[PDB]
This record gives C-alpha cells, structure tokens and sequence, in this order.
C-alpha cells in the first residue's frame, strides 16, 4: 500500500491494493486458462485437487480476514471478477 | 591497461547492443536468479540452430568477463552499498555459472526436448552466456558510467579470484 | 497338545524385510545382520542396519505440536563429494537392478528385492532356478517358501493401506519440490505413483514435508528441500546448487575451554521434500 | 573469573530497587561472545549454540551460532532480532528496563545524546553525589571497556548478504552491518553462521537456505521467501496427584530449531587454521 | 559435433 502511495494518497488506496493483487493474480489465472482450454473439463472437480484447493482457501481467508482494510460498465465486470462472482457478464 | 579493461567494458556494452540484433534475441526479461530454461527460448533456440554452434568455450572467463565491472568512481564516498551491491552481482554470477556447470546435462534434455539437434551440446552454454550477457547489459543500465581509468580494491579482486576458482573447476569437470 | 485349537497367538515381529534373508545352500549358516529397531511395531517396515546398508539412510523422529506428536523421518547418510550412481538414495524400479548389486549379494535378497520393487519375471526366473538348482524338494524349496510368504504378508499388509492413503481425501502427501519455481522438482508425484505401495509407505515414512498444514495452522520445517526425485529415484541431492556438507562423525584446547557443555546443533540432513495436508489430528 | 555478563553490570542505584542479575554461569567462559547466553536470550530472543564443521581425528573446528527464540507467527518488531541503531530504541522497551540497562543500550547503539540525558535525568536522584555518579562511572566504565575491546579497529572476507537469490540487487546488509558497533558486528559474527564456507578453493554448504534476513530494520529472524519457519519451544496441587499406577520412543529426535544461518564465509590460502 | 573442432 505505501509502495502504491508512492505514485500518491489515493482516495480508495486500499481497494486499489487489492485490486492491483488481484490483477496480477488474474493475468496468471489467463495464462493458465490458455494453457488448459483445449483440454475438456469434467462434470464434476477432481476430488483431490478440489481437496487441496479448500484447504488453501482456509489459509488465505484467514489471512486477508486478519488484516481488516479500508465509469462503472467495465468497473463493475472487473470488480465481479475480483469478488470471484462467476456469474460476471 | 586498465583504460584497455573500459575499453573492453565499453565494447562489451556496444557488441551486446549489436549482436542482440544481429541475431535479434534480446532475452532481456531474464537474469540469473536460477538456472534457465529453454521455454524462454525456444524460439531463440531456433535461430541459434540456423548457425554452427561449435564456436564456443566450456569455460566462461569470469574474470576478464566481471573485471572491467570493478572499476567505478567509488571514490565517491556515497554509495558503497553500490560496492556491496557489486560483490552480490558477482557472487551471485558466481552460484548461476556453478549450477549451470552442475546441471549442464540436465539443461542437456531440457533442450533435447527443446530442439532436439546435436548442437545442443553448444546451445547450452550459448543460452546460459547470453542470459549472462543480457543481465550484464541490464546491470549497466542501473550502475552509471564512473568507470576510472585505475582503481584498486583488494576486496572485490579476493572475492573475484575465489569465487571464479570455483567456477572454473566447475566448467573443468564437465568431461566428455 | 497345551494351545487350544488354533487360536493364533500373539508375541512381537520382525518387521525389517531383509531380517528373512537365509543362504539357499543349508549346508552353509548364515545370520543376516539386524538393528533391535526391527522390533519396534512402527511405520518402519525395515531395520536401520538394512536402511544405512542398502539405502544410506538413517532413521530419526521430528517432535511435532501442544500434544508432542512424533512424525518419523529420515536422514542422509550421503557424504558431499558422493556423485553420480552414488547420490541415488532409493532407486526407481528401472535402476534398482543395477544401483543394488544382485550378483555380488544373496540369492533370497535378490528376490527380497524383485518382490518389492514388481518385478514379476525376475521373481519367476528366481523360483524356477532354484527349483531346478540343488535339493529344491529337500529343505531349499521350504526355506524359498518360508522368505516368499514372509514378503508377500508384509507387501500385504502395506499395500491396501497405501492404496487406500492415496485414495485418501483426508490425508494428501505431495512428493516434490515446494518451489515450483524450480527445475530439479519435476513430476514427483507422478514418479511416486510409479514406485511400489510398500516403497511408497518407505518413502512417507522417511522424507518428511517442506510444509505441513494441519486444518488451517501451517508449519515450514523448511525454507528449502534437502532431497529430489526423478527417474532414478530418491536422489540425494540440492535441488538449486552445491551439495550440503554432511561430515559423517560418526559410523562408516581453548575451543573445548570455550566450548565445554554447550548446546550443539547436529550437522545431519534430514529429508524434507514436497507439501503434506491433513485434516484433524488422526493421531 | 573475568564476568563478561554484560547486562549484569546493572545496579539498582535506586535503594528500593534491587537487581538480581540472575543470568547465566557461560559468561565467565573466554569465549568470542561478550554477553551470556540468559542476556543474549533475554535481550535478542537468541540461544547459543555451537556446529562443528570437521570434527573427525583432532580437526575440531566448532563455529559457534545461536538459534531462533521467534516463532512463525510474530512480525516486524516482533521479529526483529537485533534491531538497527535508528530503531532499537522502538524495539525495546527502553522506559520498562532499568536506566542503567538503557545506558548499556545507548552506549552499543552509540546513542550519546540518550546516554547524556541518562545522566542528567540521575543527577536529580536523592542520593545522587553519593551513589548514583559512582554507579554511573562503574555501568559506564564497564561498558566502554567491553566496545572497545570488541571494536577492532581500537589499540575477515565473511559476507552476510552476500547469500541472498532471487533479490532484485543492493545487498545492503553487510552495509549495515558495518555501520553497526564493534560490539554488534562481533555479536553478529559470533552468533550468525555464514550458510557457505570456502576454504582455499573449497567450499562447504550448511544449508540450501539461509534462515535469517537483514536489512534496515536490523536483523531478523525471518525467511528470505514464503512463510516462516516453524519454531516451537512445585507447589503439591490436587490436579498433581495423579492417577492408578498403570510412539517413536526408540528412536532419537531431529530437533525442531531454526540456527542462524545467513551468510558466505571466504578464507584464503590459510589451511585449517586451528589455533 | 564432437570432430569438426
Ligand atoms: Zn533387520
């Protein structure tokens, strides 16, 4: 956040470090998603994969919920993207 | 003398900026945080194979290579975390030479599998002194041109010979 | 007759593998060497004279918590300068024949280890020289009987448990290098998956995680791995650079003034490679 | 006997107070730390310890370390081991230790302004003339001998940043470190184990790597990358009466420490100096 | 290449 304020005291600074987060996440989340669309998705997740990626979402939700924080078209796609709000149009 | 040494940091600089288009590979992005790997040239590694790749040394002469970086205006007497910054540069080279040296026939499949052409056994070392290269050029770009004409430091020339005898060695042993 | 009909009774086992190696020739006695840990009913289904002899491995246990909770673990035996063929601390089953010396040792443990690791036609090609080598019927064929049975009741009980542990949701093991990053690390899960169930439960009991998350609290053993594995195996080697130093003191005056009794921290080098989950204790 | 005990030259000038100064017997060991394992836990969350290196006929090199005293869940000051001259004074909790322990602070860090307000602060003590000055001159005598005597320079090629891959550049921490007092700098020598030794074209490598960081703040006892280490650690009463009279026990354990180890020690042609 | 050096 002080590295970002460097560039100046942004109203919604906070928000934009999240969003700078989950940019940078989203451009590797592309990657591997190119990476992965010619092959066919199942009906339902591998049990294992869904397993270890439930038990890492614990980890990460306590941690961004430990730290408590502080034009609208394509705002509003990106920001549901962000939320994770799958039903993003 | 050491005005030869800035001559050959001067023409290091300049033959870098003319062979990165020459052959126009400017693998740039990269550096020598770890040992390389062949998907960040893939392509550079199809170009290299338009060309007899045997032209090449085993060894790498990390002293005459890191020497001429030596001679700044230290003098200064304001940065000597450049200095500092300096010797990790060169230690750091130092690591990225000796993996390379030890996994060299690791790389060998990385590239068998990238390109699988009996040149390898010299794209290799061309892929690992031409990351060398482009981060050497990059590390130009952050320090600046205070190159004197003479300068002595016992420290940086101690930790030059004793990490580069190590890579030396290490390059030796890759018998054949 | 004193017991009652059947009723197996209970005493303690030798667990290590290799304790049921016996000379073919009857004629000729031969005690095979183990360690008193054999005797030990634990995870370790091999005696640490065997483990240090074939494999250059020792065992060791990693305090876990509140509630001290032993997790078993492994250590290099390797020395620094050890390369090549040497650094291959548990061979795959395509260089075991030749990283395991079959011709210079025992008959019965050359199938000890064609058992363990699935090779079906050297356990075969074994069975029928010795049934037509010496007197097979008289007590030789007995005896080869005897070892196979006791192998075949030990990968028994291994195997069913590993199956059921790799099917396992509650608990998952990944077996490579944490740092992705990383070029050494490479499909260990998937060469895992190549070796054997009873070589699989030796590899969960002897390299120890990187990181252990245990519900939602996480613990780095860690800020590297001290072993990889590739096609060869369990490779003894550093996944980024040097080798570590492993002196080896032991086995195969003003600094003492100074130094009198003084914490001493041990310069073994434990294995500790890849990810590890586990919901609740089950402990 | 020379008690090196650093921090327990402390005396409670105050009559009401009284200084136990209960802190380890290792301090009269003629040894290269300058303070005792109990200050050094106490006061930098460390405990010493010593690594052999070669250690097979006679050959006994020992290179001494300390260990982590910081789980994986405490950050920033929390973390910070021996914190830099320009925080120490926001690490410690100056104002909840004795003026005397905050004067051998000041003196370490340099804090010559923060030693003259000390002194001048006692000099408004009841007793002052009497006592409070000789306690002064005693503390600060004592002090200034032992800097000294660390400081080199009064009347070798070990690099401590230089380990660090995957930083962008700079190094730094062997700046700091320079800036650091004599008696700093020997602690953190004596204390921190360089991850590589190299001796006349050869090295040997302790870890594949470093546990400790340094930077501005100071030193810290936290991981280049990732998350941090795991570091875990009669009065008869009814609940002691136990009940009726009636698992890997036979194996040793790997302990569960995180040593300091940062850093790449360079020796030249020298051999296995052992003196 | 192992004989055009
Ligand atoms: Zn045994």
């Amino acid at each position: 956040r002080e590295t970002f304020n460097v560039f100046g005291p942004f109203k919604q600074i906070d928000f934009m470090v999240m969003f700078v987060i989950k940019f940078n996440f989203l451009c590797d989340m592309r990657n591997f998603a190119k990476l992965i669309d010619e092959l066919v998705p199942n009906k339902q997740p591998n049990m294992r994969i869904h397993s270890v990626l439930v038990m890492r979402d614990k980890i990460v939700k306590l941690a961004f919920s430990n730290l408590q924080f502080q034009n609208t078209k394509h705002l509003q796609r990106l920001i549901m993207l962000m939320n994770a709000n799958y039903n993003v149009i | 003398s050491k005005d030869i040494v800035n001559e050959k940091l001067q023409k290091i600089i300049v033959v870098t900026d003319g062979m990165k288009r020459l052959y126009e590979y400017c693998n740039c992005k990269n550096s020598l945080e770890t040992l390389p790997s062949a998907a960040n040239y893939g392509s550079l590694l199809k170009r290299l194979n338009l060309y007899n790749l045997d032209h090449i040394e085993m060894n790498v002469n990390f002293y005459e290579l890191l020497f001429p970086l030596t001679l700044y205006n230290d003098n200064d007497n304001s940065d000597k975390t450049l200095s500092h910054q300096l010797v990790n540069y060169i230690f750091l080279a130092s690591n990225y030479f000796q993996n390379c040296a030890k996994n060299f026939n690791y790389m060998r499949e990385t590239f068998n599998v990238f390109g699988p052409f009996k040149q390898i056994d010299f794209m290799v070392m061309f892929v690992i002194k031409f990351n060398f290269l482009c981060d050497m050029r990059n590390f130009a770009k952050l320090i600046d041109e205070l190159v004197p004409n003479k300068q002595p430091n016992m420290r940086i020339h101690s930790v030059l010979v004793m990490r580069d005898k190590i890579v030396k060695l290490a390059f030796s042993n890759l018998q054949f | 007759l004193v017991p009652v009909g059947m009723a197996p009774r209970q005493m303690r086992v030798n667990r290590c593998i290799f304790a049921s190696i016996v000379s073919f020739d009857a004629c000729i006695t031969y005690k095979s060497p183990c360690s008193p840990d054999a005797y030990h009913d634990d995870g370790w289904f091999i005696c640490n004279n065997h483990l240090i002899k074939r494999f250059k491995m020792s065992k060791m246990v990693l305090p876990i918590f509140d509630n001290q909770f032993k997790m078993t673990i492994a250590r290099h035996l390797v020395g620094n300068k050890e390369r090549g063929i040497k650094r291959i601390l548990i061979p795959s089953a395509t260089n075991y024949q030749d990283v395991f010396n079959l011709n210079s040792m025992m008959q019965a443990e050359q199938l000890i280890f064609h058992l363990i690791y699935n090779n079906e036609n050297a356990v075969n090609t074994i069975c029928d020289n010795l049934k037509y080598t010496e007197g097979f019927t008289s007590n030789t064929q007995r005896v080869i009987h005897s070892v196979y049975a006791t192998t075949k009741s030990i990968l028994d009980t291994t195997n069913p448990n590993t199956f059921c542990s790799r099917v396992s949701r509650d608990e998952l093991r990944f077996f490579d290098v944490t740092n992705a990053r990383a070029l050494r690390g490479g499909a260990g899960d998937q060469l895992f998956n190549n070796y054997s169930g009873f070589l699989q439960n030796l590899i969960r009991r002897a390299v120890a995680p990187e990181y252990l998350q245990i519900d939602t609290e996480e613990l780095r053993f860690r800020n590297c791995a001290t072993c990889i594995i590739d096609e060869t195996g369990l490779v003894a080697s550093v996944p980024d650079g040097p080798e570590l130093y492993n002196p080896i003191r032991s086995s195969d005056r003003e600094l003492d003034r100074t130094l009198s009794g003084y914490e001493e921290y041990p310069t073994y080098v434990p294995l500790f490679l890849g990810y590890q989950i586990i919901n609740s204790e089950n402990n």
